[PDB]
């Protein structure tokens, strides 16, 4: 579970495209710590848009 | 000695009985053996049954 | 040398004519898990020292789970081949029976 | 040479105020590593309990 406090009024990125190299393509920038059977840890990346 | 030389007179044996409390007291705080006292079985210091 | 995939080398130091080894003496084929299922048991077979008798036995490595716990490491580990000794001492346990260490 | 992480990720509780910027309050997972005993420890209420 996650959870993340967010602005109501957050203006949205004028960059329509969506693009993780991009700087200013997204609102939020987070991670997801998991481990896999062999004790191996993969870093899930999440961003929010609008 | 006076030559920076090492050298060794003998060390003393250890002789441990297969059988204690078998051994008369003799003189003053010695032991003869005897029957029912075994063999000396002499030995080093070093390790094992001494 | 490959994912999941582990090769043991054998090497005799006993023996100074021993023949260093070349191929895999055995295989670990792990699970995605980390479980193993392929190399149980794998008899290996020393030389001759003095003119004695060749020794074989075998090594399992049942119970050997590879998760990324660090690095290589090792939690247990026994054979039944002990050499020699000497009477040191006796006692009685509490059980009746007469050891001998 | 790991099982892909099979995971499902729940967002409920979200709460959107103007508490000022974007950040988060919450984060974990079940995935635990592997991990050896450390130490043992006895509460008062009688229940052991294995660190």
């Amino acid at each position: 579970s996650m959870q993340i406090n967010l602005n109501s009024t957050d203006p949205v990125p004028s960059k329509t495209p969506f693009s993780v190299s991009d700087a200013d393509s997204y609102n939020k920038k987070g991670t997801v710590t998991v481990y896999d059977s062999q004790g191996n840890a993969h870093d899930m990346n999440v961003y929010f848009v609008k | 000695y006076s030559n920076e030389q090492e050298q060794v007179l003998g060390q003393i044996v250890l002789a441990n009985f297969a059988n204690n409390e078998g051994l008369a007291s003799q003189g003053d705080n010695v032991w003869a053996a005897t029957q029912a006292s075994g063999v000396a079985l002499l030995g080093t210091a070093g390790s094992g049954n001494f | 040398t490959k994912d999941n995939e582990w090769a043991v080398y054998t090497h005799d130091s006993s023996d100074p004519a021993a023949t260093a080894p070349t191929t895999a003496s055995t295989t670990l084929k792990f699970n995605e898990n980390g479980i193993l299922e392929s190399g149980g048991t794998v008899n290996i077979t020393t030389g001759t020292i003095n003119g004695a008798t060749a020794a074989t036995f075998s090594l399992s490595f049942l119970n050997s789970m590879q998760q990324n716990t660090g690095a290589n490491n090792i939690v247990a580990t026994n054979q039944n081949g002990y050499k020699p000794g000497d009477l040191v001492s006796y006692q009685i346990n509490n059980d009746g029976t007469v050891v001998g260490n």
